């Protein structure tokens, strides 16, 4: 459907910033309703910036702030607050960042990227998986077994 | 996968009981499309 | 009868003839053998003749 | 061996707990038998707040138990309840070909 | 019937339950001959069959759906009863001749 | 493992293989596997009341004529961080029994906790209009066919319709809406047909045609007094004007308010009490709730049993003795360290 | 070259489908050809 | 055709609006134009 890809990495682990626990929960918000929605991603923190998750982003067309259509935080053991978000066009043409200089804090976050991608590599933890299995991998095994 | 696939054959034998010809002509069904049934279900128990 | 049963009045005897077992059997049958085959299973109740 | 009705009591864990004993909620007394002694209650009312919803579910837990006179217990039997909730706010889930 | 007893008690003792609207199912009645096939004669016979073939763990598996000398455990609780078949915990006497 | 490698590894048993056999298998499976990649999603039923759990039925279409029409399942409870993990999905299921659908009107639907599938069948036929002229009419009547344990369809069972969806007033080319649930209390299989709107807020207004089906099958017509509760309980579940990239809907259980079983019987957990000499056991609640605002009036009425017998050895026994000679309310002295 | 011929049938069963009675009489198609079909092929199948 | 070398089940469309467009006489068949065309993926065809 219409929405995005967007990819955030994330800052180095510093428990002074990241509390004691190196887990953290990207989260999603705002949408449906005024209420909160859980976790698009979830992983953990390294010592160098490791984390740089490209995530897609849905969208309905018509958000219910209009001024800036989609937010995202990032929660985790210490600090879980909220910043400021994200803003796609109604048009093909995708999503910047909400432009004033920085609405959103980039508190562990570092920057924003990836505009221009339509289609995804196909995955092999969906829904048809296990014929992507069967296909690949165990046919040739069971060919050259027998 | 003989199944008991007499009940698929009489499903096509009770689908054919109504009269298919409309307008002047009344009719026109099958009547013995049971028996039929009944008979290839008795030939393939055998079979199986 | 209204809730299911059958029975044949025998004078002043009434004597069943059908059972509703299948019908509550089925949820029963749903996860496996081992739920089939238990003593719960065997006390399922039949309605008032 | 003699059973008291006032030492055969209900507990129910709905929020809190309402404690209910068979001497007032009997409507009458059993027959005393080794075999089989069956108390029927009455219509006992839950109050259906102060119920928490986790994945828009509760569980309302009833404690049977009998104690004999001199302070034994002859045994309890829990059992257990779910109370799952209908939200409204959550749209059906569409197909979007 | 309500006088002070119209009917005496000679050799009679009490009068019960109110309530109750459904029976136990009858392992004597006319679809008991489906009943004992289902549950004693099915796992007799896959148990001699898998015998006779030297598979052992699959015949011991099912040989404790009848009769288990280690009791039964349902959800985490070890059950009282120690035979499977319920007309084998009560006799009854389903062919008279 | 699925049936695709079953009939992989059956085309390559055998001894003398050559390297071309072996091409041509893979490419026997290759075709077989293309059959079930291009699969097509007609409609759906989630199980539980809410979406968050219970599971989920879908029914596939194929790219080809007279369909085989597949369904597979998937469960809400192993769903975390916004994806299922791929073993809480199944494997497609064929479907059987012939099946032809109008406009593909179909739903499956699960009554009594086996999957039934239900659909719409239109037939035309002729009557004769003559002043002059031969007409055409359409019937349409309703078919509803379930699955048996070991994996087989049953005969469907017929249902005449035509009286109902001539009562919704319908342009042709254009199926009418098809809304089928199940109701746990009063196992009952709802049924409601409804003409196709453009806003869900206009199904609150638009009367219904639907009708019930008990535990044997036989229907009972909705009375309008008693489908308003459902219409109003249920409006969200309808379906817009459904062009392309117009909306479809799936259908929840239906419920209302509250959700509560009706009688318990098996124990959640039971103890013996000190000695061993007697227990708490076979009791049993009946439930009658009321559903009002703010609130919930559940009414139960517990039926409390106490028996007296042992547990096996000289327990049981020793009940058995104590159950004979001695009445209730008298004193006993019972010996434990019984030794020979 | 059994080749999943129960394609080969349910060709003739979707093509025999339409009413070919025209004029006054107006239907006389088969409706169980499908049934038929599926019949024949899971025949077909085991034999395979 | 199939991967393996099978046919599938064809797919039938009514054109008969489109020859009657046309303006035919009896026992002459229209002429038919069928291309493939790479860029915007659309199997062509016309009549004529």
């Amino acid at each position: 459907g219409i929405g995005a890809y967007i990819e955030l990495i994330l800052d180095k682990y510093n428990p002074d910033i990241h509390g004691t626990n190196k887990s953290f929960k990207i989260i999603y918000g705002d949408i449906f309703k005024a209420g909160d929605h859980f976790p698009i991603y979830q992983g953990a923190l390294s010592d160098i910036t490791q984390t740089t998750v490209k995530l897609f982003l849905p969208r309905v067309d018509n958000a219910y702030g209009n001024k800036n259509n989609l937010y995202v935080y990032a929660a985790y053991q210490k600090v879980e607050t909220n910043f400021i978000r994200f803003v796609k066009e109604d048009n093909n043409k995708p999503a910047t960042f909400d432009t004033t200089y920085k609405n959103g804090t980039f508190p562990g976050l570092a920057s924003a990227r990836v505009i221009q991608t339509v289609s995804e590599p196909m995955d092999f933890s969906g829904a048809n998986s296990l014929y992507f299995w069967e296909l690949f991998y165990y046919t040739p095994m069971m060919v050259a077994q027998r | 996968i003989t199944s008991g696939l007499k009940g698929l054959h009489m499903a096509a034998a009770a689908l054919e009981m109504v009269p298919n010809i409309y307008g002047f002509a009344v009719g026109g069904t099958r009547y013995g499309a049971i028996a039929n049934a009944i008979a290839i279900g008795g030939g393939i128990a055998a079979e199986g | 009868d209204e809730n299911g049963a059958q029975y044949m009045q025998w004078g002043a005897y009434r004597i069943r003839l059908n059972t509703l077992f299948a019908r509550q059997l089925v949820e029963r049958a749903n996860t496996g053998i081992d739920t089939i085959l238990s003593m719960e299973t065997q006390n399922i109740q039949e309605p008032m003749m | 061996t003699a059973i008291s009705s006032e030492k055969v009591q209900i507990t129910i864990k709905a929020g809190k707990e309402y404690s209910l004993t068979a001497n007032k909620d009997v409507s009458v007394q059993p027959s005393p038998s080794f075999e089989e002694m069956c108390y029927q209650f009455n219509a006992l009312e839950i109050d259906g707040s102060n119920l928490n919803f986790t994945n828009n579910s509760a569980s309302i837990d009833v404690t049977f138990t009998a104690l004999a006179d001199d302070g034994r217990k002859l045994g309890y039997e829990i059992f257990n309840i779910p109370v799952i909730q209908k939200v409204k706010t959550d749209n059906a889930l569409t197909l979007f070909h | 019937d309500t006088t002070y007893k119209n009917g005496t008690f000679p050799g009679l003792a009490s009068a019960r339950v109110i309530q109750t609207v459904s029976e136990p199912m009858d392992f004597s009645g006319a679809n008991s001959l489906y009943f004992w096939e289902l549950f004693y004669y099915t796992p007799m016979m896959v148990a001699q069959r898998l015998l006779h073939e030297q598979n052992f763990d699959e015949a011991n598996r099912w040989l404790k759906y009848v009769w288990s000398p280690s009791g039964y455990i349902v959800r985490g609780q070890i059950k009282n009863y120690h035979w499977n078949v319920r007309p084998l915990l009560e006799n009854t006497s389903w062919n008279s001749d | 493992q699925t049936k695709m490698m079953d009939t992989l590894l059956q085309s390559v048993s055998q001894s003398q293989l050559n390297a071309d056999t072996v091409e041509d298998a893979f490419k026997s499976y290759l075709t077989s596997f293309e059959q079930v990649a291009n699969l097509e999603v007609i409609s759906a039923y989630h199980d539980n009341v809410n979406n968050d759990q219970g599971l989920t039925y879908f029914i596939g279409n194929s790219k080809t004529e007279v369909n085989q029409y597949y369904w597979r399942s998937v469960d809400h409870s192993k769903f975390n961080d916004g994806k299922f993990a791929a073993n809480a999905w199944s494997e497609w299921h064929k479907i059987d029994c012939a099946i032809n659908p109008y406009q593909s009107t179909i739903r499956p639907v699960i009554y009594k906790s086996r999957l039934y599938l239900i659909w719409l069948e239109q037939k035309e036929t002729a009557k004769q209009k003559e002043d002059n002229k031969v007409t055409t009419d359409y019937h349409y009547e309703l078919k509803l066919a379930h699955i048996r344990y070991d994996g087989t369809w049953n005969v469907p069972i017929t249902f005449d319709v035509d009286e109902k969806i001539l009562a919704l007033e319908l342009t042709k080319s254009q199926a009418p809406g098809l809304y089928c649930a199940g109701y746990q209390g009063e196992d009952t299989l709802l049924i409601m047909f409804y003409r196709k709107k453009e806003k869900l807020d206009d199904y609150k207004t638009a009367p219904m045609q639907g009708f019930y089906i008990f535990s044997d099958m036989s229907s009972k017509d909705m009375t309008n007094e008693q489908c308003n509760s459902y219409r109003d309980n249920g409006y969200t579940h309808f379906d817009t004007n459904s062009d392309t990239n117009s909306v479809i809907r799936i259908n929840n259980r239906y419920a209302e308010d509250y959700e509560i079983p009706s009688l318990i019987n098996h124990s959640n957990s039971h103890d013996w009490g000190e000695y061993n000499l007697s227990q708490v056991y076979g009791g049993n609640i009946v439930i009658n709730y009321k559903v009002t605002s703010n609130d919930l009036k559940i009414y139960i009425s517990p039926k409390l049993r106490i028996i007296h017998d042992g547990k096996e050895g000289r327990e049981r026994i020793q009940s058995n003795l104590i159950k004979k000679y001695g009445k209730l309310g008298d004193k006993f002295i019972i010996y434990t360290s019984l030794g020979i």
